[PDB]
């Protein structure tokens, strides 16, 4: 059996308008290891996007995390986009300060 | 003391098709990463100046040049043997070794190993003990595994001699950053509305380092037992992220605070508290 990712998305400061801060996208319970993830601002992809190394839990699904830098404002949009064997099209998963 | 207790190194092998298999490896204090595995030249990345522990560049080099040979060694064999363990691609193979100090102080070292994301086999009593969720092809493994001279042998000494050594070693050299203390900071917000006429407040706690943590939301000195914790985050740079959420009738919402508790504010624990009709 396949497992498909959570996906969990959320900032490292609380959101202030024009204020830098890190946005995370943490993706887990997944198997196989293979997997896609972009950070998405107004729809498009974020160019410089670090990651973690892959690591898996106890129950032997993976783990990784995904950051950027960002400032947040009040129209904006953000999200973090996954694609994986499980999913027969990308996974939209919208930061929500709110 | 605080902070990482065990060290382990992970292992996973994806495997294609027949003539085609990779391996990502890394090292690890509980869920910190200290190596990194580097397949462009087979040698390890040490993430921290402390990563080598107490050991002599010669003894790291030679476990390096181990942990490569293996590498090559296990996607070879696994390659050869497929057939006849009638293997399908694609498949991943997992495995997790390492050790762990306990109270009392005894070091206590293990070594598990997964197939399709299912337990597969583990190491006990130095022997190969083959996981039921394996089946008959871990039964097999394991039979013909314990045959091979020097692998049963170098796991043993890996497992029971090198690592207690090493994970007191890496402990101590690594205790500026692995006992180090970082302050959360923590804030409110909505959560999303569990139905009509209810709300969910949430309080963020944010950039605490080490991982243990006390949230809760309170009204005055009661604490509210429909509190609940959501599972520990990442942040990057080893700190974490945590949320508590609290779901409440829409008039029942004014009175509540959230408090937190962590080892680095000396007591002084952060109270927020929550006011309605906007005013945050
Ligand atoms: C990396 O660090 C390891 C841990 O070091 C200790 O902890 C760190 C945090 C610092 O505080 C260090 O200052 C401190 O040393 C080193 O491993 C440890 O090495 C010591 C020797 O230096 C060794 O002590 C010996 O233990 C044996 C008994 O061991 C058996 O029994 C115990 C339980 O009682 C059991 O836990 C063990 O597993 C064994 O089954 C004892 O016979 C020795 O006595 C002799 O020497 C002492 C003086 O040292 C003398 O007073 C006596 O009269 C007698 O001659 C001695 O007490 C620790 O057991 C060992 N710990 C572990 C878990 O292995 C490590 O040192 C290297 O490996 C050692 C195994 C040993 O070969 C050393 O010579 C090596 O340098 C160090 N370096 C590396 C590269 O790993
Ligand atoms: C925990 O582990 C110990 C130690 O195991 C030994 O060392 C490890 C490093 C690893 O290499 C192991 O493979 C190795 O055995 C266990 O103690 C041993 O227990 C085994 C039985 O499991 C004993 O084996 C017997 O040895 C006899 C010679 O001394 C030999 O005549 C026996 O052969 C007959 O039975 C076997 C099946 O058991 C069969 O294959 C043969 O063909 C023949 O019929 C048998 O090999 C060892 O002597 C024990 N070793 C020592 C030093 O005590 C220990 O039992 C284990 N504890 C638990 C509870 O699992
Ligand atoms: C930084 C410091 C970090 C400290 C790390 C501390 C320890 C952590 C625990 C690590 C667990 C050990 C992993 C085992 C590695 C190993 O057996 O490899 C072997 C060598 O692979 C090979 O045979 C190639 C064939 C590999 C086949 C793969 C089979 C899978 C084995 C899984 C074991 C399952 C349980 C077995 C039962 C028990 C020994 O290698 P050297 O023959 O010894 O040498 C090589 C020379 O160097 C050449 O030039
Ligand atoms: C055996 O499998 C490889 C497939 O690897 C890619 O990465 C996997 C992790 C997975 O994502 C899979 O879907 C991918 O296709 C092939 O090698 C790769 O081939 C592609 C061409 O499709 C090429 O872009 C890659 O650089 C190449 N990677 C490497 C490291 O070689 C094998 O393909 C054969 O070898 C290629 C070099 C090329 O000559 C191709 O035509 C060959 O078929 C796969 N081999 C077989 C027999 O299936
Ligand atoms: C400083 C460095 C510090 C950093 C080093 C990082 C790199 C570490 C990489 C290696 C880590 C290894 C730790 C885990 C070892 C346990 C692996 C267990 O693997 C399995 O369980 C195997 C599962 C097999 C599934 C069936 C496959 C069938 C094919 C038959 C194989 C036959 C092999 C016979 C030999
Ligand atoms: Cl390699
Ligand atoms: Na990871
Ligand atoms: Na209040």
């Amino acid at each position: 059996i396949q497992r498909t990712p959570k996906i969990q998305v959320y900032s490292r400061h609380p959101a202030e308008n024009g204020k830098s801060n890190f946005l995370n996208c943490y993706v887990s319970g997944f198997h196989p290891s293979d997997i896609e993830v972009d950070l998405l601002k107004n729809g498009e992809r974020i160019e410089k996007v670090e990651h973690s190394d892959l690591s898996f839990s106890k129950d032997w699904s993976f783990y990784l995390l995904y950051y950027t830098e960002f400032t947040p404002t009040e129209k904006d949009e953000y999200a973090c986009r996954v694609n994986h064997v499980t999913l027969s099209q990308p996974k939209i998963v919208k930061w929500d300060r709110d | 003391f605080q902070g990482p207790t065990s060290f382990h190194v992970i292992q996973t092998s994806s495997f294609t098709n027949s003539t085609w298999a990779q391996t990502q490896g890394s090292g690890w204090l509980d869920d910190l990463q200290i190596h990194g595995w580097d397949s462009d030249s087979g040698t390890a990345i040490f993430l921290k100046p402390w990563s080598k522990g107490n050991f002599s560049d010669k003894e790291v080099a030679e476990l390096e040049e181990i942990f490569r040979v293996y590498i090559f060694g296990f996607a070879r064999e696994v390659q050869d043997f497929a057939g006849d363990f009638q293997m399908k691609y694609p498949f991943e193979i997992q495995g997790i070794a390492g050790c762990e100090l306990h109270s009392g102080g005894a070091i206590v070292s293990f070594l598990r190993g997964a197939l399709g994301g299912l337990d597969f086999l583990s190491v006990k009593n130095a022997s190969c003990v083959p996981s039921p969720e394996g089946g008959s092809r871990a039964q097999k493994f394991c039979a013909l595994i314990i045959q091979y001279q020097g692998i049963m042998e170098t796991v043993r000494i890996l497992l029971y001699e090198t690592c207690p050594r090493y994970l007191l070693g890496v402990l101590n050299a690594g205790k500026a950053d692995l006992q180090r203390q970082v302050k959360p900071e923590a804030w409110l917000s909505s959560g999303p509305s569990p139905g009509p006429g209810r709300l969910q407040l949430v309080c963020h706690v944010s950039g605490f380092y080490p991982k243990p943590v006390w949230v809760m939301w309170m009204r005055g000195e009661q604490e509210q037992q429909g509190t609940q914790l959501g599972d520990i985050l990442p942040n990057a740079n080893w700190t974490w992220y945590l949320r508590a959420t609290l779901d409440v009738a829409d008039g029942e919402a004014a009175g509540l605070s959230c408090r937190v508790k962590h080892s680095s504010l000396e007591g002084q624990d952060i109270i927020l508290y929550w006011r309605g009709s906007g005013l945050n």
